[PDB]
């Protein structure tokens, strides 16, 4: 089974937020769901728990400040609302299962940037060798906010010899590079693309890495 | 049994 | 709040070798229904956690037996008899008897493995991004081991500092490498007033990369 949270948000500082969580299959819909604080680099600390049978939510007393707890009726579907955001609030939050199942099953987002910057979307480079066994490319993915971008190669076919480094903000902007070791007889003849998705600039490149000259 | 909160 | 005190912070195994952790409460974690709810959980970066050990002992349903767990009341240990590649990431214990659920800091296990160099690769400023006015020279340090290891870049023999920006990745789960990018950001008039670019990585060293920008 899986937990379904929604996608990356990018939020004012005063705003709000609602996260989401869908389970997969029915049979874990009554299980209570717990939500999780995991902020960059760091540890963990739980916010609260639903039991989606009578709508009961625990918290942990440090975020009744900032989180309410509810589910839609199917009980498919546990929600966070984040109140009055400050930047603190920048990190990943999961929800897991409970009960019986206590933290077995975790979902895999939720990022949330509190900032007020506008979205830039990155630009993208093709790094071709130009001037033995095996060739190495590259993708350079330079000044883009907020994040993720999600950076593939050959929608996936390829991902044996990838490194994808984490990005580096740079006076107000990411920057991340992604390299890829294929073997010599593949390319040129064969494309190598790197596909570069930046969702809160509803952005999306796929650039071949051509030979120079 | 099982905490509530759990 | 039940404070939980994760040891060691950071680890370090040699393949085979064996690992441990301790998890010690400022509470008792024993629950009136006589059961204990520890958990063990082991998270890869970027990733999410996966659980390994629930009520103290129990291994979950996918987990390999090098794992136990053992314990009572306020000392828990997690043991792998022998750590492999896979095993990477930050271990936490949770507790659960008491409100609110709390997690130690962490445990960051690391392999330990044989010496390797990086391979190392240079990239002049593609056409595209000159066309725009800057220029970004990359250079990848890919798979090498111990951890630590510099670049160090040479505009035309001398040692330019300012413009560089670095990223390093974490532990590799196969091989257990290490790998890195750094990149040289000049603007496109001053990356066209030289010529030799170089890229140096002191760690087998130092290994070097260049190219001329007139070819």
């Amino acid at each position: 089974v899986q937990l379904q949270q929604s996608g990356p948000e990018l939020v004012k500082p005063g705003a709000s937020v609602k996260i989401s969580c869908k389970t997969s299959e029915y049979t874990f819909t009554e299980y209570t769901k717990h939500w999780v604080k995991q902020s960059h680099g760091k540890s963990l600390e739980w916010i609260g728990s639903i039991n989606p049978n009578n709508g009961d939510t625990y918290y942990n007393q440090k975020f009744t400040d900032k989180a309410t707890l509810t589910v839609d009726k199917s009980s498919t579907t546990a929600s966070m609302e984040l109140r009055s955001l400050t930047f603190e609030d920048s990190a990943v939050y999961y929800c897991a299962m409970g009960d019986s199942a206590w933290f077995a099953y975790w979902g895999q987002g939720t990022l949330v940037t509190v900032s007020s910057a506008k979205t830039t979307p990155p630009s993208v480079y093709p790094l071709a060798p130009g001037s033995n066994s095996m060739v190495t490319l590259g993708c350079l993915v330079k000044g883009y906010f907020p994040e993720p971008v999600t950076v593939t190669w050959n929608s996936g076919s390829l991902s044996s010899g990838v490194h994808t480094f984490p990005a580096v903000l740079q006076s107000d902007l990411y920057t991340l590079s992604s390299s890829v070791t294929v073997p010599s007889s593949t390319w040129p003849s064969e494309t190598v693309t790197c596909n570069v998705a930046h969702p809160a600039s509803s952005t999306k490149v796929d650039k071949k890495i051509v030979p120079r000259d | 049994t099982s905490p509530r909160h759990l | 709040d039940v404070q939980m005190t994760q040891t060691p912070l950071t680890l370090s195994v040699t393949i085979g070798q064996p690992a441990s952790i301790s998890c010690k409460s400022s509470q008792s974690l024993l629950y009136s229904n006589g059961k204990t709810y520890l958990n063990w959980l082991l998270q890869r970066p970027g990733q999410s956690p996966k659980r390994l050990i629930y009520l103290v002992s129990k291994l979950d349903s996918g987990v390999p037996d090098r794992f136990t767990g053992s314990g009572s009341g306020t000392d828990f240990t997690l043991k792998i008899s022998r750590v492999e590649a896979e095993d990477l990431g930050v271990y936490y214990c949770v507790q659960g008897t008491h409100s609110p659920l709390t997690f130690g800091a962490g445990t960051k296990l690391e392999l330990k493995r044989a010496d390797a160099a990086p391979t190392v690769s240079i990239f002049p400023p593609s056409s595209e991004q000159l066309t725009s006015g800057g220029a970004s020279v990359v250079c990848f340090l890919n798979n090498f081991y111990p951890k630590d290891i510099n670049v160090k870049w040479k505009i035309d023999g001398s040692e330019r500092q300012n413009g560089v920006l670095n990223s390093w990745t974490d532990q590799d789960s196969k091989d257990s490498t290490y790998s890195m990018s750094s990149t040289l950001t000049l603007t496109k008039d001053e990356y066209e007033r030289h010529n030799s670019y170089t890229c140096e990585a002191t760690h087998t060293s130092p290994i070097v990369k260049s190219f001329n920008r007139n070819e």
